[PDB]
């Protein structure tokens, strides 16, 4: 277990290693955080998270 | 769905129902975004003409979430046979796009490789559908979610009396009394990842219902991210 093979490389959603290092990325609806790592949602209802009130 | 629990308010948001000239489901569907619908292909021989219901939880009412589409385009995969059940997908675009809103919102889709290596490596996913309640019952009125861990590849075959092809894939139970059964034809499977649902299955086929020895098929999607992004783009 060494990079994306270490919890997911610490990314929110897709991991995949670009030269022996981590390099995260979103589904459609979201956007790469700055940090690199975290999905932050583009609108109201983000594919894949369930609606709750 | 056999066993399993009912779909809360917004925890199925994905779930998109097929219903004939007559108003009743027949399959179900995946929302893939606001005009793309995610299905199983041996669910358009089963009517000739169809449209599509999102944000329905209860077939014999109306919590005004409810709302109906009509499909423009149907784009099944030319490979599908009855024969084989191989190749069991198929894409909708529909006329007019839908609302998202509470309990209506789309499955994300994951990137090949990824979803290969962690989204199937899970312990489970999860099925839903209207489909029968008992192997012999008759239809359900109320949307139900199902849990069903993801199955060794070499233990499914050897369980089917079928050979299953690459673009498949076992979940379910051996014995537990939990499966899909038949009205949930070209419903979602979908595996959860950090609070995130994507799409991984379509509820292809099964040999009866959560009998003993046996698992549900669904369609590989991994398989078809391609053929669905291209399905899409046009
Ligand atoms: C009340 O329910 C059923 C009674 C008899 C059969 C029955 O008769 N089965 C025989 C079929 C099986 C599929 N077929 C093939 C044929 C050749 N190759 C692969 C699949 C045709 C025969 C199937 C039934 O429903 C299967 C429901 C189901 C459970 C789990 C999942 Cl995940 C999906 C579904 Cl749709
Ligand atoms: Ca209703």
């Amino acid at each position: 277990r060494k990079l994306c093979s270490l919890d997911n490389g610490d990314c929110d959603q897709f991991c995949h290693e670009e030269q022996n290092s981590v390099v995260c990325s979103c589904a459609r609806g979201y956007t790469l955080a700055d940090n690199g790592k975290a999905c932050i949602p583009t609108g109201p209802y983000p594919c894949g998270k369930q609606t709750l009130e | 769905i056999v066993g399993g629990q009912e779909c809360k308010d917004g925890e199925c948001p994905w779930q998109a129902l097929l219903i004939n000239e007559e108003n009743e489901g027949f399959c179900g569907g995946t929302i893939l975004s606001e005009f793309y619908i995610l299905t199983a292909a041996h669910c358009l021989y089963q009517a000739k003409r169809f449209k599509v219901r999102v944000g329905d939880r209860n077939t014999e009412q109306e919590e005004g979430g409810e709302a109906v589409h009509e499909v423009e385009v149907v784009i099944k995969h030319n490979r599908f046979t009855k024969e084989t059940y191989d190749f069991d997908i198929a894409v909708l675009r529909l006329k007019t796009p839908i609302t998202f809103r509470m309990n209506v919102a789309p499955a994300c889709l994951p990137e090949r490789d990824w979803a290969e290596s962690t989204l199937m490596t899970q312990k489970t996913g999860i099925v839903s559908g209207f489909g029968r309640t008992h192997e012999k019952g008759r239809q359900s009125t109320r949307l139900k979610m199902l849990e069903v861990p993801y199955v060794d590849r070499n233990s499914c075959k050897l369980s089917s009396s079928f050979i299953i092809t690459q673009n498949m894939f076992c979940a379910g139970y051996d014995t537990k009394q939990e499966d899909a059964c038949q009205g949930d034809s070209g419903g979602p499977h979908v595996t959860r990842f950090k609070d995130t649902y994507f799409v991984t299955g379509i509820v292809s086929w099964g040999e009866g219902c959560a009998r003993k020895g046996k698992y549900g098929i669904y369609t590989k999607v991994t398989a078809f991210l391609k053929w669905i992004d291209r399905s899409m783009k046009t």
